[PDB]
């Protein structure tokens, strides 16, 4: 089934991978698990991973770590693993003053409803927020968050009953994508037959791998030891090119390699993924998505009002913001990696463009 | 292990014997009569008609907090008597008040529909 095999590793592009989702509990168990990756399962084509259902609890298994409560909902019954938690770092009871009496009777007000809602006996309506995982061949819910429903009455019940099927049928049956399918279709993939083009997928490739490994900071030989990236960059273009040097085919082709790496991780700093922290070495590299340690900084500088203006300023412009940090920290700091960590800012809701040029947060 | 379902279902099912005897159900109906000494329940509905009985039996369960002609809501499986014909032997069980009953035959009734909606 193609329109069933939806693009590979099954992207966000459908929203509901990022939202929990109301199918039937019979339906749970129905779905396939994705032979792409584990972890992640399919239906109607949309990918799903934070399900949500609500129904009434029928057995119990106590562990020292966990509970396994058994659930029902009419249509069907699964068991879903419920992650216990301790009270470490106990709020003692004591006649503190005003104030301090308030908040700790309050504070306690919550903990004891919070545990009746926690706590939880057969025949009782039940909630679960989670993902679905499988052990033992068998499939469960590994619940983020459950609460008992404090419902006198089958109302709520009933409204999600009538509901699921207009649900089902408004969004969940629908399985047509609709995106445009812009794929490259490896054009010159064996070979760019372009230098630069070469740097330019290497490139790509690379930070997609760095990304992937979550590495903050690496030497260019880490990076030209991969197995992959030395794959893509080793392809007969680069042989070809240094093959001026006949004599020394493999010298002067690893030369090459190891200078297009260079070029790879020079065009990162162009585009200001990664640069070379004043560390006195000479291809070690730190990158920037990861420096949370800049993010922080230059989140200091304005999260706190901007410091230096007495004036009841919102924020702070780009050329102040850029010119503040390089007096704070450093000079050096390029503008290329300011702007990608003022992108990736707001990415996070760290940071608001109010306009261009000036920013808050 | 992991029991079948409460699949829904009224006393017309029972009444009518289409529900097979020795099966999984759940229903809500109205309490009639309870008996102390042998733990036994009839819970009665009318098709319109003289009202039908649901013979139950109280195991593992509580028959509190509602009254006669009030509203019960149950889960178990039915087995046949010749005599009593055929009794719940109930798992789940407990009162519920102010209800829409009618509401609750409507939404089982669009269940059962898109259940036959499903190719």
């Amino acid at each position: 089934r193609c329109e069933e095999e939806t693009p590979s590793l099954l992207w966000g592009l459908d929203p509901v991978f990022l939202a929990f989702a109301k199918l039937y509990i019979r339906d749970i168990l129905d779905m396939k698990e994705s032979r792409q990756v584990p972890g992640v399962f399919l239906y109607n084509g949309h990918p799903i991973k934070q399900v949500d259902v609500l129904g009434t609890v029928i057995g119990v298994r106590e562990r020292d770590a966990f509970y396994s409560y058994g659930v029902d909902d009419s249509t069907g019954v699964i068991n879903c693993i419920c992650w216990k938690k301790l009270n470490t770092e106990s709020v003692s009871a004591a006649p503190s003053a005003a104030r301090e009496l308030s908040l700790t009777s309050q504070l306690k007000k919550l903990q004891e409803t919070i545990e009746q809602k926690t706590k939880i006996e057969i025949g009782d309506t039940i909630r679960v927020r989670g993902s679905i995982r499988t052990y033992r061949e068998e499939r469960e819910i590994h619940a983020t968050t459950y609460y008992k429903v404090d419902d006198p009455v089958w109302n709520i019940q009933i409204a999600r009953m009538l509901e699921l099927p207009t649900i089902y049928r408004k969004v969940y049956d629908q399985p047509f994508h609709s995106s445009a399918l812009e794929k490259e279709e490896a054009l010159s993939n064996p070979g760019a037959l372009d230098l630069p083009s070469l740097t330019s997928l290497l490139s790509e490739k690379a930070k997609e791998f760095l990304m992937e490994n979550r590495v903050q900071s690496f030497y260019q030989q880490e990076l030209e030891m991969v197995e992959s990236l030395l794959s893509l960059a080793n392809q007969p273009v680069i042989h070809s090119a240094s093959s001026d040097q006949v004599n020394f085919k493999k010298d002067t082709t690893s030369k090459a390699i190891h200078s297009i790496f260079k070029n790879a991780i020079q065009l990162l700093q162009e585009k200001g993924l990664v640069f070379q922290k004043d560390d006195g070495f000479d291809n070690l590299y730190y990158v920037t998505r990861e420096d949370k340690d800049l993010h922080r900084k230059i989140h200091r500088i304005i999260q706190q009002d901007c410091q230096k203006p007495n004036h009841m300023e919102k924020g702070c412009h780009f050329l102040h913001i850029l010119a503040c940090a390089r007096l704070s920290i450093r000079p050096g700091l390029s503008e290329a990696v300011l702007q990608q960590v003022l992108e990736l800012l707001e990415d996070q809701s760290d940071i608001v463009s109010t306009m261009e040029h000036y920013y808050t947060a | 292990m992991l029991p079948k379902p409460g699949t829904y279902y009224l006393p017309w099912e029972v009444s009518a014997g289409q529900v097979p005897d020795g099966s999984t159900l759940r229903t809500f109906g109205r309490l009639c009569l309870y008996d102390m000494i042998q733990s036994r329940v009839t819970l009665m509905a009318q098709h319109g008609s003289d009202q039908h009985q649901v013979l139950v039996c109280t195991k593992l369960v509580e028959p509190f907090h509602a009254q006669v002609g009030s509203l019960y809501i149950v889960l178990g499986e039915l087995q046949h008597q010749q005599d009593r014909g055929s009794v719940v032997k109930a798992r789940v069980l407990t009162c519920v008040e102010g209800m829409n009953l009618p509401l609750l035959e409507q939404a089982i009734r669009e269940q059962r529909l898109y259940k036959q909606e499903r190719g």
